[PDB]
C-alpha cells in the first residue's frame, strides 16, 4: 500500500509515571510539558527512502503555529527546540518514538494527527488526544519547585488542613482538595474553558495558558460566581436559604462536580475558606505548586490608604460604619512560580485570592502578587498589592461616634494589630507554620514602619496623657455551644487620683468577617478605683440569651466602652468562639487498600431538648468515592449517638477522613481522623 | 433536549447479578447527574441512586450505579437478586431546564419457566362495521416473563395513533396476559390489504395477520 | 421524615381547570426546588414542572407549556399547580416531588407523596355496547379456540364480565380497561375452548356495569366463511 499507520500504542501507564500524573482518576494520557513520552506506532509496511511522517498537535479552537497552539513537527533523527519527534527504533512495521513538548507550551487537552508523505502524495489521520500540564519537576518550567519533599506537599498532596478561628483560639479544618478524583482534573479544564476571557476571546486566551501568571488570575476570578458563573456563590449574611451553609462543606470535590452537573451554574454558598480549598484543588490539579494562607485580623481596605477605620458608639455597640472592615482571619492561596514580568528577585509564592472583593479591571480577582514583593513594600508591581498588603498590614483606626449628635471622634490607632498567625499547612504534617515574617518585617521594628510608609508612599488629633484606666476582658471557664458565658472585665486606675470609671457593655453575635447580627446582651457599671486598684466585673450570657442569634460561626462579640471624667474613652474588646460539641470517628480494625474497614462516630447532645434533622455527611479521598450521607435519628436530651458505616481504602499511604454532623441546634460540628492505608 | 433509553424489560434468577441500562440521545451521559427510582405496583417511585453513583441511606449496598463514557449510558447493577428487587425501575437526568425520565424498565425475578406468548388477533365484528366502526383486538395470553411489545402493521407499515395497550396482567394460571387494540374507520379497513399484531417477548416476534377480504 | 400531601385530584371535563396542591412537611421547604411529576395508568413517569427555591426560576414540559402554572407559598410551605384547558391526554395521577439538591441547579426526586387522581372526561355515566370476537375458521379440531366480547365505550370503571352464566370459569381472562382519547373506557375478555365444542356449545358473555345499571348478553358464533 501507501505508508498508513495500522495501530498506536500510548503507553498511558508507563508515561503517566514518569510525568508524576499517574495518581489522576482516569483513562486520559495525562503528561506533563517539556518533557518526552515515548509511544509504539505500528505501520503497514516498512518506511520507504522517499517517505516522511509529520506529527500535528493543536490545543484549543482556533490553533495557530505562531502562537505556539499547533506545532507540525518531522519525525527526525534529531530535537530542534520546540516540538519533536525522535525515531527511537525500527523493528518490523512498529516505530519506538519519543515525542516531547517545549517547556512553554499551554496547558490543556490537545489532538494529535499523524500526516504521512508517500507515492507522491499526502495523508492524515488524527492519532489520539492527551491533556499537558504544567511541569514542577523540570528544571526550565515556570513552575519549577526543586525539593522533591515540599513538592508532594505542594502538588501531589490531596488532602490539608485550613486555620480558622481568632488570634485568641487558632483552630483548624481538614479540606479534601481531591484532585485525583474522577472528572476533577476535567472540570478544571473546563474552567478554563468558561472564562470571560475564552468566551471573548478563545484564540489569546489559549496561547496565554502558557503562562501560569495568566491560569492563576483566571483561576481567581472563576472559583467565584461573580461576573462569569463561576464555581461558587459567596454568602456573609448568616442566612443560607437555597444552599449549604458555608462552614457545612470538607472539600472541593463536591462543589466543583455539583458546579459543572448543573450545567455551570453558581454552588450555594461558600465562605473565604471554600474558595480558597477550590482554588487550591485546581491549581494543584493544573501542575502549579500551591498552598492554603490564613491571615488573622485581616483588613479590607476599600479606599486605598492602608487604613481601616472600626467604630462603637457610646454605649458599647460595634457600628456598620464606612465600607472597611477587619475579620478575624480570611484565607487565601499561595501559587509557586517565577515572575518574569517583574524580574529574579520576586519569583516563588504568589497571592492568589478567588474570594470576591475588590474588583481588579473590571473583574472580582485577585493576585498573583509576589509575597516577597508585598513584604518589601512594592505596591506599584501587578497584581492588586495595594489591597493586599493592606490585608496583612493595615493600621487599624477606632472611632466613637454618637448618632444624636452626629459627632464622630477618634479614639486609638493600632499598628500592630492586623495581620498576624499568617499560617500554613507544614509539609508532610498538620503541624502549624507560621509565614508572617514572609509577608512583613517584625511588629515593632523600624523597618515594618519604614515600609508601611514606603508603600503608603507609592499610593489634627491631640495626643492626650496615658489613659488613667487600662482594661482587658478574660475568659471564666469553658465556651460551648448549650453552656452560659462567663467573662471578667478586668479594670486598672494608673493615676495618681481616684477615679470613677462608667463602664457600658454589650454582645453581639457575629460572622466571623464582622457582620453584625444581632444583639445578646447589654450591662452598665459603675467603679470606684483608688490609685493601683484593679477591680472585676463578671459578665454572664445565658444559653437562652444567645441561643436564637448565634450562628455557625459560634462567635459573639464582647465590647466595654469604660470612661472617666475628663478623660477620652478606653475600649476593651474581645471575640470569642464557643466550641461545638464533641464529634468523633475512629476505625475499628487497621485500614489495608481494597478490603472495607468499619467506622464509627460518636456524638453526645449535651442539650436538654432534643436534636433532630441530623445528618452525618462523610468524604476523604482515597478512602471512599464521592460523598456518603447518613440520615440519624432524632437524639434525646443528654442522649449519644453510635453510628457505624464501612469505607474502602482505594489508595495506600497517610489519607483523611472529614466528617460534618448537623442538625437543628448544631449547624455543621467538624471531625477529622487521619488514617494510614497499608498495602 | 434528550431522551433517555431503557430497555422495556429484563430479568434474572434470584442470587444473581442484572444491569438495566439507560442511554442518552444527545450531550454526553455525564453532563449532568442521574438518578434511578424503584416502583411498585400502587406505590410512589422511591429514589435508589442519585449523583450517578450514590446510595441513598436505607437503600442495600446490592444496588450501585455507574456511568459509562463510551456508550453514552448510566446503568442501575442489583447484585443478589431476591425476589422483591422485581419492580419498574427508572433513570433521570436533566439539562438546565428540564427534567427527563428514561420510559421504564420491568424488571422480573425469574420464580417459573420462560413461555412463549399466545397470539389472537380478531378483526372487526360485522355488527362493529354496521355502528361505522372498526376496532382490531389483539389478545396475548399464557406468556411469562410479564412483559411484551407491540407493533402494528397497515399493510407493512407501522401504525401507532389509534393504539391502546394494556400492561400484563396476571391470568388465574400465574402467567400473564395482555390486549392491544387498533380503532379504525370502516373506511381504513376495507381499504388496506391487511392488518398485523406483532409481539416482541424475550427477543423474539410471533405476527398474526388478519384481512378483510377473509371473512368474506 | 418528609411528608408530602397532594389534594385537588377530581374528574373534570376538557378545557376546564383544576388546582392542585402539595402541603410539605419534615424539611426546610424553602431550601429545595419543588417538582410536579404525572404518571397515565400502567404507563411512565413524565415530568411536568419545576420551581426553584426562591420561585425566581420555572419550566414546564412541552406538553402543558402555556396551559398549566406552578407556585409555591413560603408561609404555607405549599405548593401548587393550576392547571386549564385539560385534555383526555392530562388523566393521570399527579406527584408532589421534593428536589434531592441542596445548593445547586441539578434536579432529581428524593420524596415522592402518594399523588392525587386526575381523570379529564366529558363522558356522562354510559353502559358499554358488546361485540361478539368470533373464533377462528380454521379451527383444528383436536385443538384449542379463542373466543371473546368487546366491551367497548362504557363510563365510569369497572365492568366485570362472566361466560355462560358462570358456568365457563377455565381458561377465562377479563383484561384491564383501557381510556380512550373520547373519555370512554373499553374491555375485552377470551375464554380459549375445544374446537370440537363451536357445533353444539352456545358460549354468550355476560357484561356488568353497575354504574350505568346494565347487564348485557352477547351470543357469541362461530364465522361461517
Ligand atoms: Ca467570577
Ligand atoms: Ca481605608
Ligand atoms: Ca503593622
Ligand atoms: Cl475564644
Amino acid at each position: 500500500a501507501a505508508l498508513g499507520v495500522q495501530s498506536i500504542n500510548w503507553q498511558t501507564a508507563f508515561n503517566r509515571q514518569a510525568h508524576h500524573t499517574d495518581k489522576f482518576s482516569s483513562q486520559e494520557l495525562i503528561l506533563r510539558r517539556g518533557q518526552n513520552f515515548q509511544v509504539l506506532m505500528i505501520m503497514n509496511k516498512g518506511l520507504g527512502s522517499n517517505e516522511r511522517l509529520e506529527f500535528i498537535v493543536s490545543t484549543g479552537p482556533y490553533p495557530s503555529e505562531s502562537a505556539m497552539t499547533k506545532a507540525v513537527f518531522p519525525l527526525s533523527n534529531g530535537s530542534s527546540g520546540g516540538w519533536s519527534a525522535v525515531l527511537q527504533a525500527s523493528n518490523g512495521n512498529t516505530l519506538t518514538i519519543s515525542i516531547s513538548s517545549p517547556a512553554s507550551a499551554p496547558i490543556g487537552r490537545y489532538t494529535m494527527a499523524l500526516q504521512i508523505f508517500s507515492q507522491g502524495g499526502i495523508s492524515s489521520v488524527k492519532l489520539g488526544t492527551f491533556i499537558l500540564l504544567f511541569n514542577p519537576w523540570l528544571n526550565v518550567d515556570s513552575v519549577f519547585m526543586g525539593n522533591h519533599a515540599e513538592r508532594e506537599e505542594y502538588v501531589q498532596e490531596d488532602a490539608g488542613i485550613i486555620f480558622v478561628g481568632s488570634t485568641n483560639r487558632i483552630g483548624m479544618i481538614g479540606w479534601n482538595f481531591g484532585q485525583f478524583e474522577e472528572d476533577i482534573l476535567s472540570i478544571c479544564l473546563s474552567i478554563l474553558d468558561r472564562s470571560l476571557n475564552f468566551r471573548r476571546d478563545a484564540a489569546t486566551d489559549v496561547a496565554s495558558r502558557n503562562d501560569p501568571k495568566y491560569v492563576g488570575r483566571v483561576l481567581s476570578a472563576m472559583i467565584n460566581s461573580n461576573d462569569d458563573n463561576g464555581v461558587l456563590a459567596g454568602n456573609w449574611s448568616g442566612t443560607y436559604t437555597g444552599g449549604r451553609d458555608p462552614r457545612s462543606w470538607n472539600g472541593s470535590v463536591e462543589i466543583l462536580k455539583n458546579w459543572k452537573k448543573s450545567g455551570f451554574s453558581p454552588v450555594r454558598y461558600g465562605q473565604c475558606w471554600v474558595f480558597a480549598g477550590t482554588l487550591n484543588t485546581a491549581l494543584r490539579s493544573l501542575g502549579i505548586p500551591s498552598r492554603v494562607i490564613t491571615n488573622f485580623n485581616s483588613a479590607h481596605d476599600t479606599d486605598r490608604n492602608l487604613s481601616v477605620d472600626v467604630y462603637y458608639d457610646p454605649m458599647g455597640n460595634p457600628l456598620d460604619k464606612g465600607s472597611d472592615s477587619v475579620w478575624n482571619f480570611h484565607v487565601w492561596n499561595e501559587g509557586w512560580f517565577v515572575r518574569s514580568d517583574l524580574g529574579p528577585s520576586y519569583g516563588g509564592w504568589q497571592v492568589l485570592d478567588a474570594t470576591p472583593q475588590e474588583r481588579s479591571q473590571g473583574v472580582f480577582q485577585c493576585g498573583p502578587a509576589s509575597v516577597i514583593g508585598v513584604r518589601e513594600g512594592d505596591v506599584q508591581l501587578n497584581f492588586d498589592m495595594p489591597f493586599i498588603f493592606a490585608e496583612v498590614n493595615a493600621d487599624r483606626i477606632t472611632w466613637l461616634y454618637d448618632n444624636t449628635t452626629g459627632k464622630q471622634w477618634k479614639n486609638s490607632v493600632n499598628s500592630h494589630t492586623i495581620g498576624r498567625y499568617i499560617s500554613t499547612k507544614a509539609v508532610g504534617s498538620n503541624a502549624r507554620m507560621d509565614v508572617t515574617d514572609k509577608y512583613k518585617y517584625p511588629e515593632g521594628s523600624d523597618q515594618e514602619r519604614q515600609v508601611f510608609q514606603k508603600a503608603l508612599g507609592k499610593l489634627l488629633e491631640t495626643e492626650e496623657q496615658e489613659p488613667s484606666i487600662i482594661g482587658k476582658l478574660k475568659v471564666a471557664g469553658m465556651l460551648a455551644v448549650g453552656k452560659e458565658v462567663n467573662l471578667v472585665l478586668l479594670l486598672k486606675n494608673l493615676s495618681r487620683d481616684t477615679k470613677t470609671v462608667t463602664v457600658n457593655m454589650t454582645a453581639w453575635t457575629i460572622i466571623y468577617n464582622g457582620t453584625l447580627v444581632h444583639e445578646v446582651w447589654k450591662d452598665s457599671a459603675t467603679m470606684s478605683l483608688d490609685p493601683e486598684e484593679e477591680a472585676e466585673h463578671p459578665i454572664k450570657i445565658s444559653y437562652a440569651q444567645y441561643e436564637k442569634y448565634l450562628k455557625s460561626d459560634n462567635m459573639i462579640r464582647i465590647t466595654a466602652v469604660c470612661k472617666v471624667p475628663d478623660e477620652s474613652e478606653v475600649v476593651v474588646e474581645r471575640d470569642i468562639i464557643l466550641d461545638n460539641p464533641t464529634l468523633t470517628l475512629e476505625v475499628l480494625n487497621e485500614a489495608r487498600v481494597r478490603k472495607p474497614v468499619n467506622v464509627q462516630m460518636l456524638f453526645s447532645n449535651p442539650l436538654d431538648e432534643p436534636v433532630r434533622d441530623c445528618v452525618l455527611m462523610v468524604e476523604g479521598s482515597g478512602l471512599l468515592l464521592g460523598n456518603l450521607k447518613i440520615d440519624v435519628p432524632t437524639l434525646g436530651p443528654k442522649e449519644g449517638s453510635r453510628v457505624r458505616f464501612d469505607i474502602l481504602p482505594s489508595r495506600s499511604g497517610t489519607k483523611q477522613l472529614l466528617a460534618d454532623f448537623s442538625c437543628n441546634k448544631f449547624p455543621a460540628i467538624k471531625a477529622m481522623l487521619s488514617i494510614d492505608v497499608a498495602e | 433536549n434528550f431522551m433517555l433509553t431503557q430497555p422495556h424489560s429484563v430479568s434474572e434468577s434470584p442470587g444473581k447479578t442484572v444491569t438495566i441500562s439507560c442511554t442518552r440521545s444527545s450531550g454526553s451521559i455525564d453532563s449532568n447527574y442521574v438518578q434511578w427510582y424503584q416502583q411498585r405496583p400502587g406505590s410512589a417511585p422511591t429514589i435508589v441512586i442519585h449523583e450517578d453513583n450514590q446510595r441513598p441511606s436505607g437503600v442495600p449496598d446490592r444496588f450501585s450505579g455507574s456511568i459509562d463514557t463510551s456508550s453514552n449510558s448510566a446503568s442501575l447493577t442489583i447484585s443478589g437478586l431476591k425476589t422483591e428487587d422485581e419492580a419498574d425501575y427508572y433513570c433521570q437526568s436533566y439539562d438546565p431546564s428540564n427534567v427527563v425520565f428514561g420510559g421504564g424498565t420491568k424488571l422480573t425475578v425469574l420464580g417459573q419457566p420462560k413461555a412463549a406468548p399466545s397470539v389472537t388477533l380478531f378483526p372487526p365484528s360485522s355488527e362493529e362495521l354496521q355502528a361505522n366502526k372498526a376496532t382490531l383486538v389483539c389478545l396475548i395470553s399464557d406468556f411469562y416473563p410479564g412483559a411484551v411489545t407491540v407493533a402494528w402493521k397497515a399493510d407493512s407499515s407501522p401504525v401507532k395513533a389509534g393504539v391502546e395497550t394494556t400492561t400484563p396482567s396476571k391470568q388465574s394460571n400465574n402467567k400473564y396476559a395482555a390486549s392491544s387494540y387498533l380503532s379504525l374507520t370502516p373506511e381504513q379497513w376495507k381499504s388496506h390489504r391487511s392488518y398485523s399484531c406483532q409481539v416482541t417477548h424475550e427477543g423474539s416476534t410471533v405476527e398474526k395477520t388478519v384481512a378483510p377480504t377473509e371473512c368474506s | 421524615e418528609v411528608q408530602l400531601v397532594e389534594s385537588g385530584g377530581g374528574l373534570v371535563q376538557p378545557g376546564r381547570s383544576l388546582r392542585l396542591s402539595c402541603t410539605a412537611s419534615g424539611f426546610t421547604f424553602d431550601d429545595y426546588a419543588m417538582h410536579w411529576v404525572r404518571q397515565a395508568p400502567g404507563k411512565g413517569l413524565e415530568w411536568v414542572s419545576r420551581i426553584s427555591w426562591n420561585s425566581r426560576s420555572i419550566a414546564y414540559a412541552d406538553s402543558v407549556k402555556g396551559r398549566f402554572t406552578i407556585s409555591r407559598d413560603s408561609a404555607k410551605n405549599s405548593l401548587y399547580l393550576q392547571m386549564n384547558s385539560l385534555r383526555t391526554e392530562d388523566t393521570a395521577l399527579y406527584y408532589c416531588a421534593k428536589d434531592h439538591y441542596l445548593g445547586s441547579d441539578s434536579y432529581g426526586m428524593d420524596v415522592w407523596g402518594q399523588g392525587t387522581t386526575v381523570t379529564v372526561s366529558s363522558a356522562s355515566t354510559k353502559g358499554p355496547s358488546v361485540f361478539p370476537l368470533a373464533p377462528s375458521s380454521k379451527s383444528t379440531s383436536g385443538g384449542t379456540a379463542a373466543l371473546g366480547c368487546l366491551v367497548k365505550d362504557y363510563f365510569p370503571e369497572p365492568v366485570t364480565v362472566s361466560w355462560n352464566s358462570g358456568a365457563l370459569t377455565s381458561g377465562v381472562h377479563t383484561f384491564p380497561a383501557v381510556l380512550q382519547s373520547s373519555g370512554l373506557y373499553s374491555l375485552s375478555s377470551v375464554v380459549t375452548v375445544p374446537s370440537s365444542s363451536l357445533g353444539t356449545q352456545t358460549y354468550i358473555c355476560n357484561v356488568n356495569h353497575k354504574p350505568s345499571n346494565t347487564k348485557v348478553d352477547k351470543r357469541v358464533e362461530p364465522k361461517s366463511c
